[PDB]
């Protein structure tokens, strides 16, 4: 029994997020420029990373102890930085899908597209996607007593109390639906196109690269489908209603979240330990 | 700095600029190095070296041919060491014609260009010219006068094939760079769309080095 | 290689003129340009420039804020708006040509200039030498002093020789110190150190009767001296 | 057969002129230099970096101020620097974009540039407008130009790959001279500080010093075993030196007719680029395939240094004429002054 | 041919007829010129940041 052991985890995909995330940095300090569009990409990705991973002792403290010792103020921004940075890592995510698709399959259109200048543009247009959400959660937010202190974001419950559920669907729909269908398909494409090209696909090795594109393009989408479905379907599940308030219920949660983590972790080993710039 | 050290600062600021946008319009042209024996005509029009611009599919090609350097091939072929792709034309009538061999000649200058160490990943592009006059002298003559070991049939079609599979039996380390045949027509413009098609899989793969997972 | 300035006239005070200049036989666009007007019985004082390619745009303080200076590179055009027109404005305008870069001839060119009349920290350059009577085949020099310094760290001395003729525009005599400009026949020197310069014409002939003015160029306000007039 | 006669013939004089520098072989230039200080190592480092080119660099030329330089890449462009600055003073773009040599006028006003269009185009710096333009386009050459230097603003001389030089008037725009003897390809040029004679090396694994008002060939110098790239006199006009693609640098002697010095290392399989002699002569600076630069001492054949630092292949070198700098210019689309 | 011929040894008699001296003096000489020069020269004795425009 006493399942809070899997704090252990919440040191663990810790250090190694800011062991990882920072060393790409490293990288742009000592190998890469922002002489691409996928350096920024990178770069971006990183650095959500990094400020994603930096939210992790928090919550180990809130399980470990089933309160909030770290105020209000400090509640709603360590709350909307962590809401900010996890649409950002999904949207970076998606961008770089749809980079590569249009490397592939418009390989005309891409000389233009594809320039440091409209990276840029992309970027900051997420980012200022993102900032809806982030002063959305810097003004939601809040502090509340139940003999717990929450740390949510709190609206009205006298009248009109399904604000949250409508966030939440919002959320599930911009956080999950329409990035995992973007890069599904770019990501389809891609593989059906390169299929067809006379080099990659001649004979032996050529064949061993495209299987080798092919297994990083399927372990990126199985890394994130799994990743982050457990936590969007117990959201699901908590708000319409299917599981009690036991310490089972708490555990398996912070274990969803501990995944949704656990996708910050592992995004710089298979973005930048695997990429081929990267790697010299 | 003074006043007019700080107005030569600017000066130079907009030679940048305007050097930086020359080359984001150069990085945005296919280079092709025409190169031959072999007949020149229906691949370039449908003193020095001539240059050739043409437009199709949003892609600008510029095309140069060094025919008319007669001159050590060594020390000026490395400066297109970063040509997207080189374009050879083969005679196909030359299969008897003596120059040695004019095929043989051919053959000689694609082992050369093809095994250079400038050109170790730059696709190659072939043509096969004047199959129409070699149809009508593959009965007149046959292939024995080029290739001993022929031992196939006298037609057009499997001749065509023997060249063509000779030629590109030169390819030595065939895993870093690929070789595109077709047979020179005057139909819909399918020479121009061929060289298209087979310059657009370099830029993939260029694009595949440049999303870095190639 | 021409600079027609157009625009002028009478302007009640409290008005607004836009002086323009049209531009021939040179590449506008890698210029930078100025307006330097003349009073109508002074010398010349520096109103407004413009860089190439109008990353710098730069004001004299007698002007600032109701002078704007602009070009269109496609028209090979140069405008000054003025608002706010004084009685001091009643003056000559010149529009002048300058580039810069190593070994380059700044001021080299100017324009022919417009008549306007409106209705009723700075380096000092002095030079004490006014109405010099010469004599043709004689060695005339003419002296200029700085209130600061002229010798920059990088070795150069930035003052400017012009002469203006009588009806005719400055034209630039010397444009760093011992450096003739081009078309300067080899008779016109320049000499100097520190704040004490001097221009020697050996053997002047009758097209050397004129006014001659300092300029320097070490910063901006770029400011004149109140110049020296030969006559015969 | 007259043939065979005109054969035994030139064959009894290659014997007689052979045996002839083997009487005038006294000593070699190591006994001599043998009880002289040697220069101990020369650490240079490079104080500029001028960036701007999008391509590989073919050729650069100094000043005679010794501060203005000119480079030529084969993005079309030719750039004109402040190496005292960094500033781009000029950028000239080039009609032809292969261009493999490019020089600068003594007095300054002009600048040259050839290549692949067998043409040496002149530039005038200083118009009454101000941009740069063609001022002359000397055409005639059959072959690549791989190396053209003015003797004033209005002669100039070319080599080409059509295996002969020539001396132009640029006002008449016509081939004034013409030198013919060279069998293999001419790569390099270098005039004499007098200018009145100039060495050419070609692809006949040999050298040859030419008179430019008599127009003919005074003497003749093989002791390479490939293609001689390079060419540059000696300070006082006596002597000069070839770098070749045997990873081997010669000095050899007008007087004595003869070479006199091999500078080579067995580490060393590449061919060489570029050459060129300090202020006094006793430093040869060779740039090399292998991606950086040798300083050897030019009279005892030592390494005295090493200007490591480029990415890729170091394509020309120059020295100021008041020794301040080298300046070197690689394929890896950068130029470099190193002190 | 028979004319290249000629002109081949007509270049190397004018080559043949060349008054040479021998390679000790030629190296003296050399060796001469670069003392006299030795000290004017930046590269080969390196000059303080006073007399230095590259810095
Ligand atoms: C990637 O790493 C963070 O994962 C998020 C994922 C959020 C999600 O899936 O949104 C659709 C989720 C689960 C929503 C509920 C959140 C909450 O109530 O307050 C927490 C808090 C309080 C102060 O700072 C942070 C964060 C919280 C538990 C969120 C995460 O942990």
């Amino acid at each position: 029994a006493i399942p809070v052991i899997i704090t252990a985890v919440y040191s663990v995909v810790f250090v190694v997020g800011l062991v990882g995330n920072s060393l790409v940095m490293f990288v742009i300090i000592r190998y890469t420029k922002m002489k691409t569009a996928t350096n920024i990409y990178i770069f971006n990705l990183a650095l959500a990373d990094a400020l994603v991973t930096t939210t992790m002792p928090f919550q180990s403290t809130v399980y470990l102890m089933n309160s909030w010792p770290f105020g209000d103020v400090l509640c709603k921004i360590v709350l909307s930085i962590d809401y900010y940075n996890m649409f950002t890592s999904i949207f970076t995510l998606t961008m770089m899908s749809v980079d590569r698709y249009i490397a592939v399959c418009h390989p005309v259109k891409a000389l233009d597209f594809r320039t440091p200048l409209k990276a840029k543009i992309i970027n900051i247009c997420i980012w200022l996607l993102s900032s809806s959400v982030g002063i959305s959660a810097i003004v939601l937010g809040g502090t509340k007593v139940r003999d717990v202190i929450e740390c949510s974001l709190q609206f009205p419950d006298d009248d009109y109390s399904w604000w949250d559920l409508f966030m939440k669907i919002c959320v599930f729909i911009f956080a999950f639906v329409i990035p995992v269908l973007i890069i599904i398909v770019c990501y389809t494409l891609m593989i059906l196109r390169l299929k067809s090209v006379r080099l990659l696909s001649g004979s032996r090795e050529k064949d061993r690269n495209l299987r080798r594109i092919t297994r990083l393009v399927l372990v990126v989408v199985a890394v994130f489908v799994v990743c982050w479905t457990p936590i969007h379907i117990f959201i699901l599940v908590e708000a319409l209603g299917s599981t009690s308030h036991s310490t089972a219920a708490l555990s398996s949660y912070y274990f969803c979240i501990a995944l949704g983590y656990t996708n910050s972790s592992l995004n710089p080993i298979l973005y930048a330990f695997l990429d081929e710039n990267f790697k010299r | 700095l003074s006043a007019e050290d700080k107005a030569a600062v600017e000066r130079s600021k907009m030679i940048d600029r305007n050097l930086r946008e020359d080359g984001e319009k150069a990085a945005r042209e296919v280079k092709l190095l025409l190169l031959g024996a072999s007949g020149k005509n229906t691949i370039v029009k449908q003193t020095g070296i001539v240059e050739t611009h043409f437009t199709f599919k949003d892609l600008h090609f510029k095309m140069f041919d060094v025919g008319a350097q007669r001159s050590e091939r060594k020390k000026w072929i490395h400066c297109f060491e970063g040509v997207t792709a080189i374009i050879f034309c083969v005679a196909l009538s030359d299969y008897d014609l003596v120059l040695m061999n004019r095929m043989h000649a051919s053959m000689k200058l694609f082992d050369s260009i093809c095994n250079n160490k400038w050109f170790t990943d730059t696709s190659i592009i072939l043509f096969l010219n004047k199959k129409d006059l070699f149809e009508e002298k593959i009965k007149k003559s046959p292939l024995t006068i080029c290739y001993p070991e022929y031992a196939g049939s006298n037609t057009y079609e499997e001749a065509a094939a023997y060249i063509q599979c000779q030629f590109e039996d030169l390819n030595k380390r065939k895993d870093t760079k690929e070789i595109y045949t077709h047979f020179t027509c005057s139909t819909d413009t399918k020479n121009v769309q061929f060289v298209f098609d087979a310059v657009t899989d370099v830029i993939i793969k260029n694009n595949l080095k440049d999303c870095g997972l190639f | 290689v021409q600079l027609v300035e157009s625009g002028g006239g009478l302007v009640q005070p409290g008005g607004s003129r836009k002086l323009s200049c049209s531009a021939s036989g040179f590449a506008f666009s890698s210029f930078g340009m100025h307006w330097v007007r003349q009073a109508p019985e002074k010398g010349l004082e520096w109103v407004a420039y413009i860089s190439s390619g109008s990353g710098t745009i730069y004001y004299a303080d007698t002007v600032k804020g109701r002078f704007t200076i602009s070009r269109d590179d496609p028209k090979n055009t140069l405008f000054l708006q003025m608002t706010s027109l004084r009685s001091e404005d009643t003056a000559m305008y010149y529009c002048v040509r300058s580039i810069y870069y190593y070994g380059s001839s700044p001021f080299d060119f100017w324009g022919q200039g417009t008549t306007l009349t409106v209705s009723s920290s700075d380096i000092v350059m002095t030079q004490a030498t006014s109405s010099v009577p010469v004599t043709p085949g004689e060695s005339v020099s003419i002296s200029c002093r700085s209130s600061k310094s002229l010798l920059h760290s990088n070795g150069n001395t930035y003052l400017y020789w012009f002469l203006q003729r009588p009806g005719q525009s400055p034209q630039l005599l010397i444009y760093r110190m011992s450096n003739l400009a081009s078309g300067v026949p080899d008779r016109f020197s320049g000499s100097g150190s520190g704040t004490a310069f001097t221009l020697t014409i050996s053997r002047l002939e009758a097209e050397d009767v004129g006014v001659y003015y300092c300029m320097q160029h070490l910063e901006y306000p770029l400011t004149f001296g109140a110049g020296t007039k030969l006559e015969l | 057969s007259e043939l065979d006669q005109l054969r035994q013939e030139a064959e009894q004089l290659k014997n007689q002129i052979r045996d002839a520098r083997k009487a005038c072989a006294d000593a070699t230039l190591s006994q001599i230099t043998n009880n002289i200080d040697p220069v101990g190592r020369i650490q240079m480092r490079t104080r500029r970096t001028l960036r701007g080119h999008l391509a590989k660099i073919y050729a650069m030329h100094w000043g005679t101020d010794s501060r203005l330089l000119v480079s030529a890449s084969q993005d079309g462009k030719l750039i004109i620097w402040d190496s005292y600055t960094t500033n781009k003073v000029h950028a000239i773009p080039l009609r032809s974009s292969w261009v493999m040599t490019c020089a600068y006028a003594p007095s300054g006003n002009y600048v040259a540039c050839g290549g692949l269009d067998n043409i040496c185009s002149i530039y005038n710096l200083k118009t009454r407008e101000g941009n740069v333009r063609v001022s002359r386009e000397l055409a005639g050459h059959t072959g690549y130009l791989s190396c053209c230097r003015f003797l004033d603003d209005n002669q100039i001389v070319t080599s080409s790959g059509d295996t002969t030089c020539a001396l132009w008037d640029i006002e008449t725009g016509q081939q004034t001279t013409t030198f013919t003897g060279h069998t293999g390809d001419v790569m390099s040029l270098s005039l004499a500080p007098d200018t009145r004679l100039f060495v050419s090396g070609a692809c006949d694994a040999s050298a040859k010093l030419w008179d430019v008002r008599e127009g003919m060939c005074r003497q003749t110098f093989t002791g390479h075993e490939s293609d001689i790239n390079a060419i540059c006199f000696f300070p006082n006009g006596n002597a000069f030196a070839t770098g070749s693609d045997d990873a081997t640098c010669r000095l050899f002697d007008l007087r004595a007719d003869q070479e006199l010095m091999t500078y080579s290392h067995d580490n060393i399989i590449c061919g060489i680029t570029s050459v060129s002699f300090s202020k006094s002569g006793r430093l040869l600076l060779a740039g090399y395939d292998d991606f950086n630069c040798n300083v050897w001492d030019a009279l005892k054949a030592d390494r005295a240094g090493v200007l490591a630092g480029h990415d890729n292949r170091v394509s020309c070198l120059g020295v100021t004429d008041d020794g301040m700098a080298v300046a070197t210019g690689s394929w890896d689309s950068f130029l470099k002054i190193w002190n | 041919s028979i004319a290249q011929a000629r002109k081949l040894v007509e270049q190397l008699k004018m080559e043949a007829n060349i008054d040479r001296i021998k390679v000790s003096k030629a190296a003296a000489d050399l060796m001469a010129y670069c003392e006299a020069h030795a000290k004017e020269d930046p590269l080969l004795t390196p000059v303080p940041a006073s007399e230095n425009p590259f810095r």
